[PDB]
RNA sequence: CUUGAGUCUCGUAGAGGGGGGUAGAAUUCCAGGUGUAGCGGUGAAAUGCGUAGAGAUCUGGAGGAAUACCGGUGGCGAAGGCGGCCCCCUGGACGAAGACUGACGCUCAGGUGCGAAAGCGUGGGGAGCAAACAGGAUUAGAUACCCUGGUAGUCCACGCCGUAAACGAUGUCGACUUGGAGGUUGUGCCCUUGAGGCGUGGCUUCCGGAGCUAACGCGUUAAGUCGACCGCCUGGGGAGUAC
RNA sequence: GUUUAUUAAAAACACAGCACUGUGCAAACACGAAAGUGGACGUAUACGGUGUGACGCCUGCCCGGUGCCGGAAGGUUAAUU
């Protein structure tokens, strides 16, 4: 996960962020473990979770403007 | 160890080089810098880490 | 009927035994009111990692439609095929069989980006132009 | 799911012959083309028991429908059980 | 078809028979039956050299076909039948231009079936071809073992000598032995296993099954005396030499091969 | 009668079920090419493997579980449950108009049918991992803790009693009670300018009102208002065993 | 079932299955001066031989010593130049 894709300009320091876009992400991240078949369904499933700190990050910046804290 | 490697060679007559990359362990950059200082050309650092399509079970390794 | 998107590819060498194959399926296809809506072949192309060995075959994309019955007896012919490698046969829901997206791709391959050679001769004799040994 | 001609041949046989799909007699005929096809796949598969589920709502569905005949129009029931030739 | 016992007598507890509606329920026509006979193990000098050979049925041979040579011609596979001197079923052919055989069984056993030879043809059992046109994890059906020396390579029913390599100028195929070998391309094989499939759930079941297939019993080796074999014991049975033949080889050992002819073929063998 | 429910043709999404076909990469393995000394493991380590040339690396094939990411708040099933890709067989659900029958309804002891996973008999098969078992390491128990080898197993066809954390720990089906917005889909309308809006259904998910709760928490997918009928409980241990 | 003809008729022996292994078919193996033939004209779901002994549950450690199979890089080595 050096990543295959080319960092503009070559240099011996691979620009990793900028190479990769969806790489070890699933494929090479769970190393060494006993590998389950359905787990990830209930296990990894967590975007209805992710999905109430968004609301409620647009929700405060409205709040500390009404209690004026801003 | 990518400092041994490359003063040896010189023997074998090489000259420039390009590299192939395989795994997720330790030593991303510092390994490449090292060839570089060996007074060659590293312009393609190229992944081929081999992802199996979910290949064979891994050690359980902890009981939890 | 319902629409199976057959296509499949060919080892060169092999190549010689499916031409007379592939005249019997398209005439079971339509020996039962089902239609060959194309029959294209796109000639010899380049495989990225080797199949059933040499990293080449030779490529018939068929747009067949067909009753589910006739498809039963085709699949399990073409899959047991030595000449064939593998092929893959597509799903009914939302399916072409007309307009081929991949049409001036293969056009440009079969003119001008084949291999032009003898083992290549063999494969000439496998698409749309297929000859076949007397038995 | 069933063929329109199929269908067609069904609604002309059962029901009465204004050539309806709701009454009695021919629900009971539909009912049973689907049974009919579903012992296609059940001829094997005897462990498919997700399919099966289907087969217990069209079978529940058949019975219901026959005691409500009985209880509805004399002529249609005894006709109809005779002719769409039902168990031993 | 196999047919198994229900366990309602002594005897009868573990007994599987090959049974076939298609057997002819009449005698075999015996025109046709050119006579077996058995040797009892005795061979040229009138002793037993094949020890605990011996009794049984007489068990009559058909020449049977396992070269399955026939350009195009219909066959209308006019008996099935089982062959007591072997574990295969062995069909009456009769071709339709009025030539009888008997031929080995193949997964097909269609009526009007033809027995093909080329290559735009043959893609269904029994149908030849040269090992070259056949598919990789074929199971296949009676290879020829050198081409013109017949079918020497799955004979007895539904084994098979599975692909496992087709590529290049030969054909690998694995044997159930353990064995895997480089044979040929010029050799025969057909698409599908051998017939009768369900022979496997086959278990004997009585002593008397081997009697009639003509098998003697044996005795442990241990429980003879040290003067009738070298391995007999003295007081209480004493299994506590290595075990040996009655004739001296040792049985859990030992690699005797010396076919020089067809050790070119072998690229592995079955090992220890 | 339709106001319940049932049903026809029309349209739409998907890993629901069962059985078949089939490939390559990494581990593993063969063959060949090249090449020298450690490799491997973990908190850290030693056991393991290796000069018979390992490890690694290039080329092509092999074999068998598995099929990455795609796999999402997505979609399917009755609860458990569903994932390579495909075909063969087949369910149930979602929209929408025209029409049809007209309480044909609800619940349900017993019941037949039916498994997540492993158990399990015989046939076919078996690369890696692993209970057990060894040995290392730890803290005296691989069988507390941690690692390495390593066997039955895991895998398939069929066959035997369906267990649990069978669920938003919440039975069923149905009537009724302010909604907004996201994910995402049938579909009227729109720079379809906004996975958006409005029009109307769909699962799915955030949010909170009337009400309810010991408390968290729920709230139109109830843990609210109710309806009928079923399942099941009545202090703990000992007992999910006894009988 | 087989059994020391009769005083052991069994617990020994047998057998399916179960586990081990040789054998790829001009087989392994056997006997025979050797030609040869049996095995088998069958042939791996087949054949020779070993231990245990249908059937439900299984089968822990381990080669020190003793017997036997097997495998290789190579220093030399009989016979021999």
């Amino acid at each position: 996960p050096v990543i295959k894709v080319r960092e503009n300009e070559p240099f011996d320091v691979a620009l990793r962020r900028f190479k990769r876009s969806c790489e070890k992400a699933g494929v090479l991240a769970e190393v060494r473990r006993r590998e389950f078949y359905e787990k990830p369904t209930t296990e990894r499933k967590r975007a209805k979770a992710s999905a109430v700190k968004r609301h409620a990050k647009k929700l405060a910046r409205e709040n500390a403007r009404r209690t004026r804290l801003y | 160890a990518a400092e041994r490697c490359a003063d040896a060679v010189k023997e074998y007559g090489i000259k420039n080089l390009e590299v192939m990359v395989k795994g997720p362990g330790p030593g991303r950059e510092s390994t490449i810098r090292a060839l570089n200082a060996a007074g060659f050309r590293i312009t393609n650092i190229t992944d081929v880490t081999p992802i199996p399509h979910n290949g064979c079970r891994p050690p359980k390794k902890r009981r939890v | 009927m319902r629409h199976y998107e057959i296509v499949f590819m060919v080892h060169p060498d092999q190549s010689e035994q499916v031409p007379g194959m592939i005249e019997r399926y398209t005439a079971a296809i339509t020996g039962a009111e089902g239609k060959i809506h194309r029959l294209e072949d796109w000639g010899r192309r380049q495989l990225a990692y080797p199949i059933n060995k040499l990293h080449k075959a030779h490529y018939v994309l068929m747009n067949v439609e067909a009753p589910q019955e006739v498809i039963d007896e085709l699949e399990t012919t073409f899959r047991f095929n030595d000449a064939v490698i593998r092929s893959m046969v597509m799903r009914t829901k939302h399916a072409v069989t007309e307009a081929s997206p991949m049409v001036k791709a293969k056009d440009e391959r079969r003119e001008r980006r084949d291999d032009f050679a003898n083992e290549t001769a063999d494969d000439a004799e496998a698409g749309d132009s297929e000859e076949e040994e007397e038995e | 799911s069933l063929s329109t001609e199929a269908t067609a041949k069904i609604v002309s046989e059962f029901g009465r012959d204004a050539n309806d799909t709701g009454s009695t007699e021919v629900q009971v005929a539909l009912l049973t083309a689907q049974i009919n096809h579903l012992q296609g796949h059940f001829a094997e598969h005897k462990k498919d028991h997700h399919s099966r589920r289907g087969l217990l709502r069209m079978v529940s569905q058949r019975r219901k429908l026959l005691d409500y005949l009985k209880r509805k129009d004399v002529a249609r029931y005894t006709r109809l059980i005779e002719r769409l030739g039902l168990r031993r | 078809a196999v047919v198994k016992c229900k366990p309602t007598s002594p005897g009868r507890r573990h007994v599987v028979k090959v049974v076939n509606p298609e057997l002819h329920k009449g005698k075999p026509f015996a025109p046709l039956l050119e006579k077996n006979s058995k040797s009892g193990g005795r061979n040229n000098n009138g002793r037993i050299t094949t020890r605990h050979i011996g009794g049984g049925h007489k068990q009559a041979y058909r020449i049977v076909d396992f070269k399955r040579n026939k350009d195009g011609i219909p066959a209308v596979v006019e008996r099935l039948e089982y062959d007591p001197n072997r574990s295969a079923n062995i069909a009456l052919v009769l071709y339709k231009d009025g030539e009888r055989r008997y031929i080995l069984a193949p997964k097909g056993l269609k009526a009007g079936d033809q027995i093909q030879s080329g290559v735009d043809a043959a893609i269904k059992p029994g149908n030849t071809l040269p090992m070259r046109n056949i598919p990789v994890g074929s199971t296949v059906h009676n290879v020829e073992m050198k081409p013109g020396k017949g079918g020497q390579l799955a004979r007895s029913a539904g084994t098979y000598v599975q692909i496992v390599a087709r590529d290049g100028a030969y054909v690998t195929l694995r044997l159930r032995s353990g064995e895997m070998r480089k044979v040929e391309a010029d050799c025969r094989a057909t698409l599908g296993e051998v017939g009768n499939a369900e022979h496997m759930l086959r278990v004997l079941g009585k002593a008397g099954a081997a009697r009639w297939r003509g098998v003697r019993p044996t005795v442990r080796g241990t429980a003879m005396n040290p003067v009738d074999h070298p391995h007999g014991g003295g007081e209480g049975r004493n299994f506590g030499k290595h075990p040996v033949t009655p004739w001296g080889v040792q049985t859990k050992g030992k690699k005797t091969r010396s076919n020089k002819r067809t050790d070119k073929f072998i690229v592995r063998r079955r090992s220890k």
